[PDB]
């Protein structure tokens, strides 16, 4: 898996999710690119996908091509804890030749409004790749309860940017989604 | 699976549905084929128009075949067809010969009417094209009975017994049209006894010709007439 | 019914299985083959048409072992009943490959009723044109059994089948009234002699030879056997004197 | 054995026709005529519904019109449990091609592969055909708006407008009549509405009794809740 | 070893592969094209274990000439690059993975951009401005790093090309025999030096 | 269809093989002579249209360089049983090391013809076969072989719509002494005669094998010389 | 198995007719109904007993498919407890251990058609010879009411009625029937159309019924997890049916 | 009769007509004699040609030295059931290193054309053969019909107008059986009863083929000039 | 539609109807009763056949320790049933860690009739089965399997051409007790209950020879020997 590196993050806050990734794409130490994007969306449910790069496009076109099946079967888009439950059974499929890959699911669900983040349903916060356990201590740190979007931002934002400064494999800018029921910002980061 | 006996012999010695398969060639719409000294002509007399494309289909980009009879039929053979050119241009060095193209479709319709479960394609075709380093153009014709046969003009389906007539009266096997001009009017000519070309032409030089270029033909013809 | 007899394991409005009882009329047509069940055994006894002089004398055997202690005869179709010999072996090798005792003969005889009555269950298969007559000793003593093309199968103190049955039934019938306290072997291989040539005084178009066998825990240790040479010769004598 | 009860799907007649396909082309005769438009700038599909009752959820009832994909639609005359076996062959069809080109299925391979699928059953197996024709609407940037038919044989073709089901050679017949390559989407929705009121074997036209779906510029693909179908109705004056 | 390099430029793709055939101890051949086109349009050079390349890139060839045969039609370098990642994503569950890694380099005559996708053998894509496989990346990419810019046209892209196999001939211990160098324009494809 | 395709008549015969063996009447001819220069086969090419190309028929085919075949009825059956032949030499060169006898590749063919049934191909062949060829063993061998599995060597045979005349024909004129160009002219002589067409280049094909130079199928040009040389010589008979 | 073609073909005329004798046997079947209330769902059969010495009881002619889906059919029997069991697999294979949900009613319903349908076109085998109700109720979609015919074709309705009975219960449906209905307006509706087409003895013995209503906590089993649901589907007891009918 | 169409069905009679058709298959076969005495086991076969043209048909086939059987009737079914049978020599002499027996090979050619008489979608055999060889058990001679009928015979004939010859055998047993030292003398006595199954035909180094297995005499085949001392 | 179970134009499956038929071939009826805590089956056996073995003529088959199967119909489809019900229960065992009930088992077994009444290429086996246990949870227990895949519990049952001059007469001694079981608590009493009401039903007397009897209890089921019959027989000719 870490032959590419690579990091997701994802927080829950007041009536928002946040999810980030780094944008690295390495060959062990040789950098190759830093457009690869980790984080994936269907509909209103965001995927982090950190590992094997090849797994990580092999799941992401998977759970496309599920999704819009669910879509056109159920005529309605996929809600965060059944695409957690999806992504689960569609990676024990393969229990036995495991695609070696850390989801991280993020969503609201479109009739609560809850905000959801698995990689469980473990609400504060969800760590995925490389520096996972630098960016536990991050977290752990940084992160408080019901942060409004705009503190939620900068929390997860530091949270990445000063665990990926520890991970050699991952970086060269960042990646975050503030999620709400009525609206996405993406924004890029930096990295120095 | 199934596997019953469709193809049989009757008592005298006949297999019936090989006789239907080419009553289906026989209700099928036209296809006329002419070969000249360096090109083979092939035509056919609400539809969108650009997805209801010519009949006359690419097997490699040297050798094309027509077809008349029941086309769902056809498009399996097509496809047959097309993936062994493929196949024989990858596993062996060099693209099909029209011949063996024509051998192998035939073979398919052969082994369709004696396996059980299948019934004959209702398809007869005219297979044209060049060798891949020949300029001696070719145009074959395979039948539900897996019969085929070169020719020098042939036509298949609907009214082809009074075009094949028009053409052996029209067609000289000792002098034959010597130009694609020629050939395309003998074509046009054959079709209005009763309008498409594809113009077949060495070094994977196929062309269909416009509308505006066939009614020229046409006009002429009925001036001359 | 026209109707309903044209292929196997149709119900006809009456219920019945056409083809099964045109099988039965395939058996009627064989020879006649008998089982005798005495004190501590079997006996077997086969009519064998002599077709022509020309057939080798003892050596067209018509009776069959399965494993060392059954004994199988069978009228109708005699490839039928090769048939089902071979497969009735085929289940005592894997009874006693598991278990490593000899099948008992009512399970030999479930075994081979459920193949017989699988081939009255579907229209590409044919029932079998015999009838069973088989038998021998276990561990719980001696079982007769005879076996229809249906798969019915039913424990018997006596049997026969074939064209000379009902002659063989009435004879059979008087021997267990007569000996209520169980015929021997011995006796029982003169007395099957004796009932298989009244059953040729019907079919008398051709002469026959007898065979007989048996199995008994006295006389064979509770192996089948053929009866040979003097008994064989004795039961023949008792036979003919008893009818001349 | 079995051979006497086959009644042997698959044979030529002696002119040469498969009297199953024959026969299921009846069948579809006797359903609900389905219409399709191209449009300029998009296509109509618009379709009868044959059972009513006051009971039956017209709401949530979507039998004639499915989306194969967010380009492409298909209108349903026939068995609907046949055709909804092919649609979900089709859906897996294209959400395969998605993966592997990750570009949207052309709408001719769809409408191909679903055509010679029903091609098979008329050749090999002994089963029934599909008794079921679709009418396919989609559009894609080779060719763009695309009106294709397909029916039980497996033959398809494209068109401009066309119809299935009970009435169609009355309908062909009003769409020769008042067809135009110019028209609009909007054109495109009274000439529909109007064929099928004309067409129609019951005595109106009504909401309950229609459903429609259109796909037009994104491209964007629209199947009419039953009140857009009533404001349709009054803005045509059919109601 | 062998080297395929690609560069992207305004116009065109570059793609430049190493004409040496090495088996054991001997140079076998000096002239050998380590690419194949897919269409007119579209090539792809590729790298890796002997026989596993050749057997690939002729099977995608195959495949590709199939496709638009049947459609009358030629794939995007995009459509092409995803079934190529495809097809080796599935060589590495499979029982004998193709070791191949690829550049495809390609003009999509519907955007008329050119297009350089890198596939490893693994199946990992990515859409490069300029690429490479191995070591030829190693010693090349600073050159390309400093160098490269998005509107170079196709003799600056030549210039800058011939100072990365400068730079190998200069560093890298094998001798690879010079490289064989393909353009892809709007033209199609042709072959320079 | 009421009926397996495997069953017997009461006649104790096939019905499918008796339906093929009607088949194969409306072939065309191809007759065989076997000399001990050589075997001659030749074959009426019916042509159905004079926009059909008469060169394109082959209704003669090389099996192995020594062993030929000759084809009346649905051809197209013939070219399975072509395939299977060439192979069967082909296989039996690559496991012997020795060119297959004439007899035994016959047999390798004809064991193919039964094999049809259901639960295999749906039916017999329509075609039946003249084997010719050459081996060491057994020389200059002629084989009809039969959709009934059956063959049986000739010394010259006629199959096709034409064969009971030319076989009576046959009958009459063939010896042991015939030269190979005996045989040649004797071929044209009876394809003249139950021919419908008039005999010439173009209706008729010829070929013969000899060990010399094995099998091989003579020209246009070499034929017309030929049936000058027969319209001249039948001044005499 | 030497039966590999259909059984069930076209007529001259374009008919399926194994599915219109299939269509037949349903129709002569015992009379089930469905009523869809603002609030619930009604299903309700009649259970004619084969025998007095008969524990009709032990035949259950509805059956839970999901915790909140129920089936009830008119037509074969045994056709139905065989289709039960299939959609009662299918839930689980299909949907439940994919995405750790029960199905939705229409879905389940789709497939339930499939595996209809697949006996009108496969080889060797009739139609299935029910017609089933499905009702249920899923959070987004709310209360359904489906029937399945024998082709798989299925419809959804605000009420409906199978079996010999269907035209006349149908007919009183249409006048009872209305958007404000609620789920004891709907059962004493079922109750009443039920009362019409019963051979005489009309009782919580002689009758089924089932709704989809409330989720029922004290039918799940276990407490302390406040998302897991009651079961909706509740089939009636006999004495409640009675304690109805007597205030009927 | 709607009863004839297939092996599996039963007439109201228990006939399996299928089988008679393909008995009556061997009946249209031309005659084969065979007989034994206690040392030596003969065939006999008058082979047919299709015309003046055409070579006679093999009616002899050696299974092994010890083993081998003369049809009449379909002969691709006799090449079939001849493959079987040395493939059954072969595993016995491979498995045991024993030779097979004659009654054991008869058995297992009974229960190979049983299984065609049981289920759909075979046919019966149409060939009737006589196998001879010699064993442990000294010289013996099966009849095998296609029903699966395998019978131990001291003579027997085959084929067409074959109830002659059979005639003969019936009348002369008791001589030829005690032929132990003179095979020769047990050919001219095949010989003359296949003589007595000739109609308007006469024997000639053609159309006679004669084969004879024994005690010390692996299974040999005489044909052509090989006869002409027997005619 | 005579010959193979599809369906006729009347929605009749014309071949199970006629497997109903086949189960009366053997003229035999059976009876079965509840108890309190034993459940008895009660059958003719006739043996005019003096060289039959009647120890080995029965149509009561012990399926399980607890279940006991009577059939009605011919002896080699009974042994079908009986060889497959025991393969079943053996098996659920096995799998699932508990004696198979005889509710679930006749479940089973309905269900493989119904599969040879929609699938063409098996038969109906022309037997009815009346399963016997005293269940661990539903006490004694009565489950009877037909040939259309139908089973229901009873109270109590006959089977057999003279079924419902038994059954009527059970359903006047249910009316006469107002209970759903014979109230006895042993066993010999019930069986004395069972024998003299086929007596009273069939009129004719039994001899020791003449009859088999099931009981299931708690522990097992068994079979009674000819001699315990003669025991209970000349109870009641004392009682």
């Amino acid at each position: 898996s870490s032959i590419n590196g690579g990091i997701v993050v994802a927080m829950t806050g007041k009536d928002c999710v946040a999810i980030a990734c780094d944008l690295r794409l390495g060959s062990q130490s040789l950098g190759v690119s830093n457009k690869f994007e980790k984080i994936f969306h269907y509909g209103h449910v965001f995927l982090g996908i950190t590992g094997l790069a090849t797994d990580v496009t092999t799941l992401n076109e998977m759970f496309r091509y599920k999704t819009n099946l669910y879509k056109l079967k159920e005529e309605r888009a996929i809600e965060p804890e059944t695409f957690t439950q999806l992504v689960s059974s569609s990676l024990y499929e393969r229990r036995f030749g495991p695609y070696f890959v850390g989801p991280v699911v993020a969503g609201i669900n479109s009739k609560s409004g809850k905000p959801f983040i698995a990689g469980d349903e473990a609400k504060d916060f969800i760590v995925s790749g490389t520096a996972s356990d630098q960016l536990f201590g991050m977290c752990e740190s940084l992160y408080e309860p019901n942060l409004e979007p705009e503190d939620l931002f900068e929390t997860i934002s530091q949270a990445l940017l000063n665990a990926a400064d520890r991970d050699a494999l991952s970086g060269w800018g960042a990646v975050v989604y503030i999620i709400k029921k009525d609206e996405v910002v993406k924004r890029y980061l930096k990295m120095r | 699976g199934y596997d019953r006996a469709l193809s049989i012999f009757s008592p005298d010695g006949h297999i019936f549905q090989v006789e239907y398969a080419l009553e289906a060639v026989k209700r099928g719409t036209c296809a006329v084929g002419v070969k000249g000294k360096n090109c083979v002509v092939l035509g056919c007399e609400l539809q969108d128009t650009r997805i209801t494309p010519s009949k006359v289909s690419k097997i490699d980009s040297h050798v094309v075949l027509s077809f008349s009879g029941l086309n769902a039929d056809s498009r399996i053979l097509i496809e047959k067809a097309r993936v062994e050119a493929q196949s024989h241009r990858l596993t062996l060095e060099d693209p099909v010969t029209v011949e063996y193209l024509t051998r192998y479709v035939a073979g398919v319709q052969q082994r369709y009417t004696q396996s059980g479960g299948v019934r004959p394609f209702g398809v007869s075709t005219l297979i044209a094209g060049f060798d891949p380093r020949d300029d001696e153009p070719k145009l074959y014709q395979t039948e539900p009975s897996g019969i085929y046969s070169s020719w020098s003009a042939q036509t298949i389906g609907r009214n082809s017994k009074t075009v094949r007539e028009f053409l052996e009266k029209n067609y000289d096997r000792k002098e034959p049209p010597a130009t694609v001009e020629e050939c395309v009017k003998l074509t046009v000519r054959s079709l209005l006894e009763v309008i498409e070309i594809t113009v077949v032409k060495p070094d994977s030089d196929i062309v269909a010709l416009s509308s505006e270029e066939i009614n020229q033909y046409v006009t002429q013809i009925e001036q001359e007439k | 019914g026209t109707g309903y007899d044209l292929s196997n394991s149709v119900f006809s409005p009456d219920g019945r299985n056409f083809q099964v009882e045109y099988a039965v009329k395939a058996v009627e047509n064989g020879t006649t083959s008998i089982g005798i069940k005495c004190n501590d055994g079997v006996v077997f006894a086969v009519e064998k048409l002599i077709t022509s002089k020309l057939l080798v004398p003892q050596k067209n055997v018509k009776i069959q072992v399965v494993d060392r202690h059954i004994g199988c005869v069978y009228s109708g179709l005699i490839p039928d009943g090769r048939h089902l010999v071979n497969r009735g072996r085929e289940e005592a090798a894997s009874f006693k490959k598991l278990y490593k005792t000899p099948i008992p003969i009512p399970a030999f005889a479930d075994r081979l009723g459920q193949y017989v009555q699988a081939h009255t269950l579907y229209n590409s298969v044919r029932p079998f044109g015999v009838s069973t007559i088989f038998g021998g000793v276990d561990k719980n003593g001696a079982h007769l059994y005879m076996l229809e093309p249906s798969g019915s199968y039913w424990g018997y103190k006596g049997a026969a089948t074939g064209k000379g049955r009902q002659s063989a039934k009435a004879e059979l019938e008087k021997l267990v009234d007569h000996h209520p306290e169980g015929l021997s072997a011995r006796e029982a291989v003169k007395q099957a002699a004796k009932i298989i040539y009244l059953a040729h005084e019907d079919n008398k178009e051709k002469d026959f030879e007898l065979e007989i066998s048996w199995c008994s825990l006295s006389e064979t240790n509770g192996l089948h056997k053929f009866v040979k040479g003097d008994l064989l010769q004795e039961a023949i004598d008792f036979a003919q004197k008893e009818i001349n | 054995g079995s051979r006497r009860y086959d009644s042997r799907t698959t044979i030529f007649s002696p002119e040469g026709r498969l009297y199953q396909v024959e026969y299921a082309l009846e069948s579809i005769s006797h359903a609900g005529t389905a219409i399709g438009i191209m449009a300029s700038d998009g296509i109509v599909l618009a379709a009868e519904r044959k059972v009513t009752s006051t009971l039956l959820e017209q709401d949530t009832s979507t039998e004639k019109l499915y989306k194969l994909n967010d380009k492409i639609a298909v209108a349903v005359a026939g068995l609907t449990a046949d055709a909804e076996i092919l649609i979900n062959t089709a859906r897996i069809h294209a959400q395969n091609y998605l993966k592997t080109y990750n570009e949207d299925i052309p709408v001719e391979i769809l409408v191909r592969r679903l055509s010679d699928i029903k091609q098979g059953y008329t050749q090999h197996g002994g089963l029934r055909p599909f008794g079921v024709s679709f009418i396919y609407a989609g559009y894609d940037d080779r060719y763009g708006y695309q009106l294709y038919t397909s029916n039980p044989s497996g033959n398809y073709t494209g068109w401009k407008a066309i119809s299935v089901g009970a009435n169609t050679s009355a309908a062909q017949t009003l769409l020769q009549m008042d067809y135009k390559d110019d028209m609009k989407v909007d054109d495109a929705i009274e000439l529909a509405l109007k064929t099928l009121s004309k067409t129609t074997d019951s005595s109106a036209l009504t909401y309950d009794r229609l459903e429609f779906a259109t796909i037009r510029k994104e491209v964007y693909q629209k199947i009419f809740k039953p009140q857009e179908i009533k404001d349709i109705l009054v803005k045509t004056g059919i109601t | 070893m062998d080297i395929i390099l690609g560069i992207r430029v305004q116009d065109s793709v570059i793609l430049a592969s190493s004409k040496a055939v090495t088996r054991g101890i001997s140079v076998l051949k000096d002239s050998d094209d380590k690419t194949r086109q897919l269409s007119p349009h579209t090539l792809m050079s590729f790298a890796g274990e002997a026989g596993d390349t050749v057997q690939f890139a002729e099977y995608i060839q195959a495949n590709i000439q199939l496709y638009s045969i049947r459609e009358d039609y030629e794939l995007s370098p995009q459509a092409v690059s995803s079934f190529v990642r495809q097809e080796l994503a599935k060589s590495i569950r499979s029982r004998r993975p193709y070791q191949v890694n690829v550049l495809i380099g390609g003009y999509d005559k519907k955007k008329n951009k050119p297009e350089l996708y890198q596939i490893d053998y693994l199946g990992t894509k990515v859409e490069l401005p300029y690429g490479a496989h191995g070591y030829s990346g190693f010693y090349t990419f600073s050159l390309l790093d400093h160098h490269y810019r998005p509107d170079m046209t196709t003799e600056e892209g030549l210039d800058l090309l011939k100072l990365c196999v400068q730079e190998l001939e200069k560093r890298m211990p094998m001798d690879f025999k010079g490289v064989i160098v393909k353009i892809v324009d709007k033209d199609g494809i042709r072959q320079v030096d | 269809y009421d009926r397996g395709v495997s069953t017997f008549s009461p006649e104790g015969r096939l019905f499918q093989v008796e339906y093929s063996l009607e088949a194969i009447k409306l072939g065309s001819t191809a007759i065989g002579i076997a000399t001990k220069e050589g075997v001659v086969l030749g074959v009426e090419k019916r042509a159905t249209s004079p926009l059909l190309e008469s060169d394109s028929i082959e209704k003669i085919v090389e099996i192995d360089r020594h062993i030929g075949c000759a084809m009346s009825g649905l051809t197209a059956d013939a070219r399975s049983m072509i395939e299977h032949a060439r192979t069967a030499a082909v296989t039996h060169n690559l496991y012997y090391d020795e060119d297959i006898n004439v007899e035994s590749l016959t047999q390798s063919v004809c064991d193919l013809a039964l094999r049809f049934g259901e639960g295999l191909m749906s039916r017999p062949f329509g075609v039946a076969l003249l084997i010719a060829g050459h081996d060491a063993d057994d020389g200059y061998q002629l084989f009809h072989a039969e959709p009934s599995g059956t063959f049986y060597r000739y010394n010259a045979k006629a199959i096709g719509s034409g064969s009971e005349g030319a076989q009576a024909e046959l009958l009459n004129e063939w010896h042991s002494s015939l030269t190979l160009k005996e045989a040649e002219l004797l071929v044209l002589k009876i394809l003249k005669q139950v021919m419908e067409e008039k005999l010439d280049e173009n209706n008729a094909q010829l070929s013969c094998i000899t060990k010399q130079d094995g099998f091989k199928i003579y020209d246009n040009e070499k034929t017309a010389e030929l049936i000058k040389e027969l319209k001249e010589k039948e001044a005499a008979e | 198995d030497r039966y590999s073609f259909s059984l069930t073909t076209f007529s001259p005329s374009g008919k399926l007719g194994q599915i219109d004798y299939a269509l037949t046997a349903v129709k002569q079947g015992v009379t089930s109904l469905g009523i869809k209330a603002t609030n619930g769902v009604v299903i309700a059969t009649e259970k004619k007993s084969s025998s007095p010495l008969a524990m009709s009881e032990t035949l259950s002619k509805v059956s839970l498919l999901t915790p909140d889906i129920g089936a009830v059919y008119s037509g074969m029997g045994p056709d139905y407890r065989v289709l039960v069991d299939k959609s009662r697999k299918v839930a689980h294979t299909s949907y439940k251990r994919i995405y750790g949900e029960y199905p939705p009613t229409k879905l389940l319903v789709s497939e339930v058609a499939k595996i209809m349908q697949e006996a009108t076109q496969s080889g060797g085998v009739r139609p299935f010879g029910v017609s089933l109700l499905i009702a249920g109720h899923d959070e987004f979609n709310g209360f359904s009411l489906y029937q399945v015919d024998p082709s798989g074709s299925y419809f959804p309705w605000k009420a409906t009625a199978i079996g010999k009975g269907s035209v006349a219960a149908k007919t009183f449906l249409e006048k009872r029937w209305n958007d404000e209905l609620e789920l004891e307006d709907a059962i004493h509706i079922a109750l009443l159309t039920l009362k019409e087409s019963v051979e005489g003895e009309f009782n919580g013995d002689t009758i089924e019924l089932a709704i989809i209503g409330d989720e029922n906590p004290d039918l799940l089993g276990y407490t302390g997890i406040p998302t897991d649901k009651g079961p909706r589907f509740r089939k009636l007891t006999s004495q409640e049916i009675n304690d109805r009918l007597e205030a009927l | 009769n709607n009863y004839d169409g297939d092996t599996v069905t039963f007439s109201p009679t228990g006939r399996l007509f299928q089988v008679e058709y393909a008995l009556e298959a061997i009946k249209q076969g031309s005659v084969t004699v065979g007989l034994r005495s206690n040392t030596h086991a003969v065939l006999v076969a008058l082979k047919r040609n299709a015309d003046e043209l055409s070579s006679y048909q093999k009616k002899i086939i050696k299974c092994d030295e010890h083993m081998g059987l003369s049809l009449a009737g379909l002969a691709p079914d006799a090449r079939v059931l001849s493959n079987y049978l040395r493939q059954q020599c072969n595993y016995s002499s491979l498995v045991f290193n024993r030779k097979l027996a004659v009654e054991r090979a008869g058995h297992l050619l009974c229960d190979k054309a049983q299984k065609n008489t049981q289920s759909y979608g075979g046919r019966p055999y149409g060939v009737g053969l006589l196998i001879i060889g010699y064993d442990k058990s000294g010289a013996h001679l099966l009849e095998f019909q296609p029903s699966g009928n395998v019978t131990e015979l001291y003579g027997t004939a085959i084929g067409a107008r074959s109830q002659g010859a059979k005639t003969y055998l019936e009348r002369t047993l008791d001589t030829f059986i005690k032929i132990d030292g003179n095979p020769d003398e047990l050919i001219k006595a095949g010989v003359e009863a296949i003589s007595q199954s000739l109609r308007d035909e006469s024997l000639t180094v053609d159309n006679l083929s004669i084969a004879i297995v024994g005690k010390d005499t692996p299974f040999t085949i005489y044909d052509g000039e090989a006869v002409a001392k027997y005619i | 539609d005579r010959h193979i179970t599809i369906f006729s134009p009347e929605g009749r499956l014309y071949q199970v109807e006629y497997a109903f038929k086949a189960t009366n071939q053997t003229n035999i009826n059976s009876l079965a009763v509840r108890g309190k805590d034993c459940t008895v089956v009660i059958s003719q056996k006739k043996v005019p056949d003096k060289l039959l073995d009647p120890t080995t003529v029965s149509y009561i088959f012990c399926i399980s320790r607890t279940i006991g199967m009577v059939v009605n119909g011919p002896i080699p489809d009974a042994r079908n049933a009986a060889l497959r019900a025991k393969a079943e229960a053996a098996e659920f065992r096995y799998k699932y860690g508990y004696d198979m009930p005889c509710d679930v088992l006749a479940k089973r077994m309905a269900n493989l009739s119904q599969i040879y009444t929609q699938r063409a290429y098996m038969r109906p086996l022309g037997v009815i089965l009346t399963f016997v246990s005293v269940d661990e949870e539903l006490g004694p227990s009565i489950y009877k399997t037909d040939p259309a895949g139908y089973y229901v519990g009873y109270k109590a049952t006959a089977t057999g051409p003279k079924q419902q001059e038994i059954t009527t007469n059970l359903e006047n001694h249910f009316k006469k007790s107002k209970i759903d079981h014979i109230n006895e608590e042993s066993w010999e009493k019930v069986v004395e209950f069972a024998i003299t009401h086929m007596i009273d039903a069939l009129g004719t007397e039994f001899s020791k020879n003449d009859l088999e009897v099931g009981v299931a209890t708690k522990d097992k089921f068994f079979t009674l020997s000819a001699e315990n019959i003669e025991e209970r027989l000349v109870a009641i000719a004392e009682q």
